[PDB]
C-alpha cells in the first residue's frame, strides 16, 4: 500500500529546509 | 462588501504593519533575563530552547542563532528578513515575537511558548486527519496567507513541522526564515523538498503562487497522511513534482480531489489562489462550502482536537536533545553584518 512504502521510507521523520 | 469587509481589515492591517516594517523593534531584552529549560529544536538553522522570563515568570521559545554559523550559511539577509517581518506582522495565526536581543556571539528571538508541540508529531502519530480535521486547519493557512499575501510576503516553508497546536486546538505557523517582503518575482532555492512547486525546483523567476502550492501539499498530507511526491532523496521527490502527474487516495472526496487537482497545478495559469478572483477561488470552492471564515478567525469555530495540558512549562510534546552551552565570546563577532537586528 501507499500507506506501508511511506512508513518503510527515509522521509517520515521531521523534514529539512534546503537551500544552495 | 462579503469580500470588501475583508478589504477594510487587510487595508488597516497593512497600515500597522508598515508602522513596525518602517520602524522596527529592537534590543528589548537580555539573556539573562531569562532561566534557560530545555532544547525543544535543534537544526543547521540554530536551536529553540524553553526559557522563563524571570520579572513576570512566563514561559517562552527562545530561537538562539550563531551569528558567524549563519554568515557561513548565507543567510544573513534571510535572518534580517525573519526578525524584521516577524517584529512587524500580527494576525491569530501567527506565533508572536515577544523580544528580540543580541550579544557579542548569539541573535535572540523569544517568541510565545506553545506546550501543545507541531501539527507533524500528532499527524504522524494519528496517521491521518478527517477530511472536516483536515478542513479546519486549512482554513486557518487560507486566512494567514490572504493577509501575508497582501501585505506582499511570501512565506515559503509551509510544512506540518513548521505549525503549532496551541491550548485552544487553533495553528500557529512559526519559523519565518524564508519569508520575504517582495513586489514581483524572486528567486531563491529554499523550502523543504516535498512542498517545493515546480517553477521553484525548475530555477524559474517565482511568487506568491508557490505558498498556494505548497497549501495543496499539506493538505493533501493532512488528510492522506502521507504527501503527494515521496521518495527516499530529494532529487526522487523533484522528478516527481515536475512529471504532471498525481495520485489520490481512494477515501478522498470528488470536492477534496477538485481542489487538490487546481492547487497541485504546475500551469501557473490555471493554479487557484493566482487567478483574477485570487483567494476567493479557494475559499469559495465546494470542499470549504460549510467553512464560515468569520468564525474561524474570531477562534469560535470548536477544534477537531485539542493537545493535552500539562502545565506551562511542560515538554512532553517535544523531542529530546543533546544540551549545548550559550557560549558569549568576550570579542563581538560579525557587528556590522547584523546591526539592525
Amino acid at each position: 500500500t501507499t500507506y506501508a512504502d511511506f512508513i518503510a521510507s527515509g522521509r517520515t521523520g521531521r523534514r529539512n529546509a534546503i537551500h544552495d | 462588501s462579503e469580500q470588501e469587509s475583508v478589504k477594510e481589515f487587510l487595508a488597516k492591517a497593512k497600515e500597522d504593519f508598515l508602522k513596525k516594517w518602517e520602524n522596527p523593534a529592537q534590543n528589548t531584552a537580555h539573556l539573562d533575563q531569562f532561566e534557560r529549560i530545555k532544547t525543544i529544536g535543534t537544526g543547521s538553522f540554530g536551536r529553540v530552547m524553553l526559557v522563563k522570563h524571570m520579572e513576570t515568570g512566563n514561559h517562552y521559545a527562545m530561537k538562539i542563532l550563531d551569528k558567524q554559523k549563519v554568515v557561513k550559511l548565507k543567510q544573513i539577509e534571510h535572518t534580517l528578513n525573519e526578525k524584521r517581518i516577524l517584529q512587524a506582522v500580527n494576525f491569530p495565526f501567527l506565533v508572536k515575537l515577544e523580544f528580540s536581543f543580541k550579544d557579542n556571539s548569539n541573535l535572540y528571538m523569544v517568541m510565545e511558548y506553545m506546550p501543545g508541540g507541531d501539527m507533524f508529531s500528532h499527524l504522524r502519530r494519528i496517521g491521518r486527519f478527517s477530511e472536516p480535521h483536515a478542513r479546519f486547519y486549512a482554513a486557518q493557512i487560507v486566512l494567514t496567507f490572504e493577509y501575508l499575501h497582501s501585505l506582499d510576503l511570501i512565506y515559503r516553508d509551509l510544512k506540518p513541522e513548521n505549525l503549532l497546536i496551541d491550548q485552544q486546538g487553533y495553528i500557529k505557523v512559526a519559523d519565518f526564515g524564508f519569508a520575504k517582503r517582495v513586489k514581483g518575482r524572486t528567486w531563491t532555492l529554499c523550502g523543504t523538498p516535498e512542498y517545493l512547486a515546480p517553477e521553484i525546483i525548475l530555477s524559474k523567476g517565482y511568487n506568491k503562487a508557490v505558498d498556494w502550492w505548497a497549501l495543496g501539499v499539506l493538505i493533501y498530507e493532512m488528510a492522506a497522511g502521507y504527501p503527494p511526491f515521496f521518495a527516499d532523496q530529494p532529487i526522487q521527490i523533484y522528478e516527481k513534482i515536475v512529471s504532471g502527474k498525481v495520485r489520490f487516495p481512494s477515501h478522498f472526496s470528488s470536492d477534496l480531489k477538485d481542489l487538490l487537482r487546481n492547487l497541485l497545478q504546475v500551469d501557473l495559469t490555471k493554479r487557484f489562489g493566482n487567478l483574477k478572483n485570487g483567494v476567493n477561488d479557494i475559499k469559495n470552492h465546494k470542499w470549504f462550502a460549510t467553512t464560515d471564515w468569520i468564525a474561524i478567525y474570531q477562534r469560535k469555530v470548536e477544534a477537531p482536537f485539542i493537545p493535552k495540558f500539562k502545565g506551562p512549562g511542560d515538554t512532553s510534546n517535544f523531542d529530546d536533545y543533546e544540551e549545548e552551552e550559550i557560549r558569549v565570546s568576550i570579542n563581538e563577532k560579525c557587528g556590522k553584518e547584523f546591526s539592525e537586528f
